[PDB]
């Protein structure tokens, strides 16, 4: 019998998760607080990695990397990116981006680029982020974009826009490829088969840059300011399916050779690039994650990352699948219970 | 030295305590005459926890027996071990306590508790350093129960920093002599509730229940139930008679609220006379935590487990003992209340009691051993609530009032109890 | 990665090797204080209980 | 030369203090009867060893050493022990009762009766000092005299030697090896009451060493006497540059300036390679570059935590055996290019490295191989602040409930002193975050 807690009530992939585990027979759930589990599913926010591993007699796994922050914080992941050889700052799929503090800051580096561009005529819109969600500003003038930074009052990352999206016909549109990641105790890289387009429904518009719902694909922004909301695709939610037979019949190629590449690389460099920070390999206890890698596809077929999300939900159509695949090879791997493999294997 | 007093009292104490010195007089290799005849030093290592030596290096028992009439200790003296106890630790009466707690504690016993006194404190003025004292005793009676209760609290007003130890016989309506050793009962746990910090919980239906369910004993008799009681004690004890282990770190590990200190003892194998098949760690580990094999009579999960102290002796695996402990805790850990953490502790010891080549001993600090008190207070109020038998009380000066504060009490320890079940 | 201060001797050697630079106790009186009150409490919980079984 | 003296208190204490003295003495050449050939000034000298022995006019090397425990069943094995011989009986004090696993039974109630007694034995240790620099202080934290008679003596200490320097080697309370439930009470009661008048303390989790006994040395059931002889090797290694020639960490002194910049923050973390078993008969000997990475690894921590999640406010690096400083610098080099190894900002990226070419001693029949070359390291990482999270989450377990409170009530203690222990370690866990975490 195998024991473990539940620490996030609010995660939907790993309730999910639990359902599976107790409905195997084999898996015990216990009280929050209990110490004597074999594994955790620990909570977001200050996930107590000092207390595992000290339990006489339990193989402890836990459901995090402690570490992974550095590549889930916008701010962070550019600092990651630019210090880090592995990742040199001239990398050709990160977008170019600068870390601005409000109130070690690199306010006057992206003025110096910001002029370079000034200068010439090249394309000089940028986009300013930040860690609360759920606050973005795309503007044309450095002014109006350091002056928001300010006002909120949060570390903020100042980016380079997509100007040149790969739009999906009919709708002119502009769509965002999900990507779920799942890296096992061993540190071996799954990529899930199945990925999903959030699209938007409104055709993308260069003129006006106020109307956010073509530029931001969010389905938080599609589902209440769209009036076309689920009109081409269910939910503005496109899988690789159709996406792979669109690419055939428009541009006369396939997911895999024009994007899918693109990605398993940038998947394999971040999560490389930080394995000696954050591996458990030789730890009193181990460690498994699932990520969600943010990717954004230019007209010229070209792959950029965009953002890495380290507590992701994941597809309706797909929770079953992915669920009970990570049950098969991050849980079940470490406790066995009593092919057709769902994951591509990044090797390295 | 750290030298433990041992005190028997009563017919059920002086018959209990009288198999307890055999039993541990064989492990120590003494004989009937206090000579020594063992093969291991480690025999003779701890041997002043329980023993006096003489002269011609004779070990003399550092046991005290009292009663209130002469019958039982006359056939304690002429029993098998009955000579290696010195003669002048034989201190009782002529007129009895006719199962009477109030005789025990307030006349009859009053009247012969300051001769006891004198060889205590003659025995503990012998020592190096007492660790405290080891009563045996039941609490259905009148003079283990009454007078028991009544030596205990004089010898803590002159021995007040002494741990105070128990082994107290709880009454049963399936194995009762008469129908008021609830009454009895419930005035003693009262005493032993302030005035002891470790109490082991022998219940009669229990000990009964064994004998004719596991055992297989058709008609089980008293000496059946004190060869169980005799084997549980050597179990308790092996921890403070061998290498390792004192009375005092005992309750600081087993006693978190100085109230609830009334332990579930258990034992394994008993085995039905089958008896020479050898017990594998696993099977000695499953059969010390089942309910089957508690002394209480109370289901352990009805509550939660407070403390926990495990000993077992014989040539095993320590590495195969520590896993089967964790096992046993990682798989049940709903009964072990989270707020102690590493609540379960254990000891090993080579020397295997006679018979058996492995065993293992439990020592449960349980919230399930309400369901014991609740029983006595239910047997108590059945008949208080009609005064009925009161008078044999009464006639010799208690009053009502003594019996409703004893039945108050008692049911304060169980609403104690029944708060960190659910805290 | 320079090394500094190297000392030699018979025994061994020492040295130091830099990546990069830089970016009231109580009285005796006090103490015997703190043990007689807890001694004194120690005392008035058994004169409690010499009282409480003198009753 | 100046002198240093040993206190070792309680069984953890006592009984570490014997695997070490014995080491010593193998390692200085000083036999059971305390003769030294090797010494040829006899009945004096101001040489490196005379800092841990003194000298009688028949050629007795005796240990600077004072052991105390509460009961005497410990200190009697040292009496009638191999070193029997080495020390005389004004040296070992035993007790008649015990602290029965109870800080406020060794700290107040036994230990008021006895403390003066063993601060008369010490000052008769001090009096044949020509200039002490202080003391060294082995104890258990969950023991009731490794913790309460030690905090106590820690007290005094500091009254009667304010100028002198006190270190700790404190055992780390495991429940592999555990004793009493209250461990985690007695830790944190003894820490709060010791921490200023400790300057510098290595912790040494029982439960690492458990598992480096199971793993690296094939014990299946480790014994204090198998933890006891790894301990001491690494005290051993820790205590070296005041035993022998050497321009590293030659006095107490050295040892605050070089690993401890912020004075509360005085624990270091050790970690020692290699550890081989003697069972072992083909052993392929590991080189500079491997022991040196061994350092950064968990498993040989003295406590296990994630040093890569903390922050190094210093790091020192002790060799023993054949090791030449090119070999150090460049295993270190690649290290620094495979390792997370982040420096607090206001301190700097570096190793202060020594050598002594003598390599580790081993007690004959003992479970450690004879090794060319062996390292430990002294690293002041905040990731150590995990072992004080984890000890402080027990305390919270049982005190919400105040189990077990009423036998420290019992013995004088008043429960504010629970509080005020637990609001310390508070602050303490605070700090280590507040320098290791941005
Ligand atoms: C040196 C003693 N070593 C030791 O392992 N034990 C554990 C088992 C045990 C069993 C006994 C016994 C004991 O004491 C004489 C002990 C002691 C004792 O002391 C610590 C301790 C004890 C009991 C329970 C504990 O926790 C619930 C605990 O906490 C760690 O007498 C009656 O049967
Ligand atoms: N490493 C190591 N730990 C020990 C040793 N002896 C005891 N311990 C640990 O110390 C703790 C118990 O403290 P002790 O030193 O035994 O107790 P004490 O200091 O003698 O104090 P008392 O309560 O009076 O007996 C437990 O956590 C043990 O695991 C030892 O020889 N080596
Ligand atoms: N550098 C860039 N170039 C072009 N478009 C960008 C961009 N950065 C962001 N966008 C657009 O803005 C949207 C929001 O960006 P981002 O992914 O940072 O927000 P988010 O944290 O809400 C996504 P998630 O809900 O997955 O965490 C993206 O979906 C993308 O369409
Ligand atoms: N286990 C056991 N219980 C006994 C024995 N003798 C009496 N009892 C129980 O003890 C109670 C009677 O008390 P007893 O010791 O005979 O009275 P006392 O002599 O006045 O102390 C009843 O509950 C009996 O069931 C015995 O030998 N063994
Ligand atoms: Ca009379
Ligand atoms: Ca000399
Ligand atoms: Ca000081
Ligand atoms: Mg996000
Ligand atoms: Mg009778
Ligand atoms: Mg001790």
């Amino acid at each position: 019998m195998y024991t473990f807690v539940v620490r996030d009530e609010n995660s939907s992939v790993y309730a999910e998760v639990s359902r599976l585990l107790l409905a195997t027979g084999q898996w015990k759930r216990l009280r929050k607080d209990n110490p004597r589990f074999n594994l955790m599913l620990g909570e977001r926010n200050r996930l107590p990695f000092g207390r595992l591993g000290h339990e006489p007699g339990l193989v402890q796994l836990v459901n995090y990397y402690r570490g992974a922050d550095k590549l889930c914080r916008k701010a962070s992941l550019v600092k990651l990116i630019k210090t880090s050889p592995e990742l040199s700052e001239s990398c050709t799929w990160f977008p170019e981006s600068y870390v601005i503090y409000p109130t070690t800051d690199e306010r006057e580096v992206f003025l110096a680029a910001y002029n370079r561009r000034r200068e010439g005529r090249e394309g000089n819109v940028w986009i300013a982020k930040s860690s609360a969600g759920a606050g973005i500003l795309i503007s044309s003038e450095a002014s109006e974009l350091l002056d928001f930074i300010d006002e909120q009052g949060q570390v903020h990352v100042i980016q380079k826009y997509l100007e040149k999206p790969l739009l999906l016909e009919p709708g002119h549109r502009k769509f965002d490829i999900r990507s779920w990641v799942l890296v096992d105790h061993l540190y071996n890289i799954y990529l899930y088969r199945e990925g999903v387009l959030r699209t938007s429904s409104e055709p993308y518009n260069s003129a006006n840059f106020q109307d956010k719902t073509c530029h931001l694909t969010n389905h938080c922004i599609q589902k209440e300011y769209s009036k076309n909301y689920g009109r081409y695709e269910e939910g503005n939610e496109m899988f690789f399916e159709e996406f792979n037979q669109y690419l055939m019949d428009a541009l006369n190629t396939t997911l895999e050779n024009s994007i899918l590449l693109q990605i398993k690389h940038i998947i394999r460099s971040c999560l490389m690039c930080i394995e000696p920070a954050i591996s458990t390999k030789h730890l009193h206890y181990q460690s498994f994650q699932l990520f969600g890698f943010d990717f954004m596809v230019d007209e010229e077929l070209k792959v950029w990352l965009i953002e890495v999300n380290g507590a992701p939900a994941c597809a309706q159509k797909l929770y079953a699948e992915l669920c009970q695949g990570i049950v098969d090879v991050a849980i079940s791997s470490v406790f066995p219970l009593a092919p057709t493999s769902i994951f591509i294997k990044l090797h390295h | 030295m750290r030298e433990i007093v041992h005190i028997q009292a009563g017919q059920c104490g002086n018959q209990i305590g009288a198999k307890f010195w055999e039993v541990i007089s064989d492990e120590h290799g003494i004989d009937p005459t206090g000579s020594y005849h063992g093969d291991s030093d480690l025999q003779l290592e701890r041997i002043n926890v329980y023993y006096n030596e003489a002269t011609g290096n004779k070990y003399v028992p550092r046991a005290i027996l009292v009663d209130l009439e002469p019958g039982t200790m006359d056939s304690v003296r002429s029993g098998p071990f009955g000579q290696i106890f010195r003669p002048d630790n034989f201190v009782f009466g002529q007129s009895g306590a006719g199962n009477n707690w109030a005789k025990g504690h307030y006349t009859e016993g009053a009247e012969l508790v300051d001769s006891v006194l004198d060889v205590v404190r003659k025995e503990s003025e012998s020592c190096d350093c007492l660790q405290g004292f080891q009563l045996t005793h039941s609490l259905g009676g009148g003079t283990g129960s009454g007078m028991g209760t009544l030596l205990i609290s004089k010898i803590r007003e002159e021995y007040p920093d002494r741990i105070m130890n128990t082994f107290s016989v709880m009454p049963s309506p399936k194995v009762s002599d008469t129908v008021v050793e609830p009454y009895n009962a419930t005035l003693s746990v009262h005493q032993l509730v302030e005035n002891t910090d470790e109490t082991y919980c022998i219940d009669n239906e229990a000990l009964y229940d064994i004998c004719f369910r596991t055992l297989k004993l058709t008609t089980p008799t008293y000496g059946d139930l004190n060869h169980l009681v005799s084997a549980t004690m050597s179990g308790v004890t092996t921890c403070l008679r061998f290498p390792g282990a004192d009375l005092r770190k005992l309750a600081v590990n087993m006693v978190p609220f100085p109230r609830l200190h009334f332990f579930m003892p258990g034992f394994a194998p008993l085995t039905s006379r089958q008896q020479y098949r050898a017990l594998t760690v696993p099977e000695l580990t499953q059969q010390m935590f089942d309910s089957k094999n508690m002394m209480a009579a109370c289901d352990p999960r009805h509550g939660r487990y407070l403390t926990v102290a495990a000993i077992f002796r014989g040539r095993m695996s320590m590495k195969e003992v520590d896993e089967q402990m964790l096992n046993v805790q990682n798989k049940n850990s709903s009964y072990f209340v989270e707020w102690i953490p590493n609540n379960v502790k254990t000891a090993v010891c080579d020397i295997p009691p006679r018979g058996l080549k492995m065993s293992a001993t439990f020592i449960g600090n349980s919230t399930a051993i309400q369901e014991l008190f609740k029983r006595i207070s239910e047997q108590f109020t059945a008949m208080f609530r009609r005064k009925a038998f009161l008078h044999w009380y009464t006639g010799e000066g208690m009053d009502e009032m003594e019996f409703t504060e004893a039945e108050s009490n008692m049911n304060d320890l169980v609403s104690e109890y029944q708060q960190y079940q659910d805290a | 990665m320079e090394v500094i201060e190297l000392n030699k001797c018979t025994s061994g050697q020492s040295f130091e090797v830099i990546l990069k630079p830089p970016s009231r106790d109580p009285s005796l009186e006090e103490i015997q204080k703190k043990l007689e009150a807890a001694e004194e409490r120690r005392k008035y919980q058994e004169a409690e209980l010499l009282k409480h079984l003198a009753e | 030369m100046r002198e240093c003296i040993s206190i070792h208190v309680g069984q953890a204490g006592v009984q570490i203090g014997n695997a070490c003295w014995e080491l010593y003495c193998l390692e200085h050449g000083i036999q059971p009867d305390g003769q030294m050939p090797s010494d040829k000034t006899i009945g004096g000298g101001d040489d490196s060893f005379n800092t841990f022995f003194s000298e009688t006019g028949a050629g007795k090397h005796v240990p600077r050493a004072v052991f105390v425990d509460l009961e005497p069943t410990v200190i009697d094995e040292v009496r009638t022990g191999t070193y029997r011989q080495l020390f005389h009986p004004e040296q070992l004090i035993t007790g008649k009762e015990d602290a029965a696993n109870n800080y406020a039974r060794g700290h107040y109630t036994i230990g008021k009766e006895i403390i003066d007694l063993v601060l008369d034995r010490i000052r008769k240790l001090a009096d044949q000092c020509t200039g002490l620099q202080g003391f060294l202080v082995f104890h258990s934290f969950g023991g009731g005299t490794g913790s309460g008679f030690t905090s106590l003596l820690m007290e005094r200490l500091s009254v009667d030697y304010g100028k002198k320097s006190k270190l700790e080697f404190s055992i780390y309370p495991a429940p592999q090896v555990s004793t009493a439930v209250v461990e985690p009470y007695n830790s944190i009661l003894t820490t709060h009451t010791t921490l200023e008048h400790s300057d510098c303390a290595f912790m040494v989790d029982n439960e690492a060493i458990y598992d480096i006994c199971r793993r690296n040395l094939d014990i299946e059931r480790p014994t204090y006497t198998n933890l006891n002889r790894l301990i001491s090797q690494i005290v051993s290694s820790i205590t070296a540059s005041l035993r022998f020639d050497g321009a590293l960490n030659v006095d107490l002194t050295e040892f605050q300036t070089n690993l401890v910049p912020y004075p509360r923050i005085h624990f270091p973390l050790a970690t020692y390679a290699p550890v081989i078993s003697a069972e072992k008969a083909y052993h392929e000997q590991l080189s500079v570059a491997e022991i040196t990475n061994a350092c950064f690894e968990p498993a040989n921590q003295m406590v296990k935590c994630d040093p890569r999640h903390g922050k190094y406010m210093a790091c020192c690096l002790l060799y023993r055996g054949d090791v030449v400083p090119k070999d150090v610098n460049a295993a270190i080099a690649t290290i620094k290019t495979k390792r997370s190894i982040q420096f607090v900002d206001w301190c700097p990226t570096g190793f202060k490295v020594g050598i002594n070419y003598q390599p580790p001693t081993v007690v004959p029949g003992g479970d450690l191989a004879k090794v060319q070359r062996a390292v430990c390291m002294l690293s002041n990482t905040t990731a150590i602040a995990e072992a004080w999270a984890r000890l402080d989450h027990k305390f919270d377990l049982m005190y919400a409930k105040r189990a077990f409170v009423h036998w420290y009530v019992g013995e004088g203690m008043e429960e504010g002193e629970f509080s005020e222990a637990r609001e310390d370690m508070a602050a303490l866990e605070k700090d280590y975050e507040e320098v290791g975490v941005d």
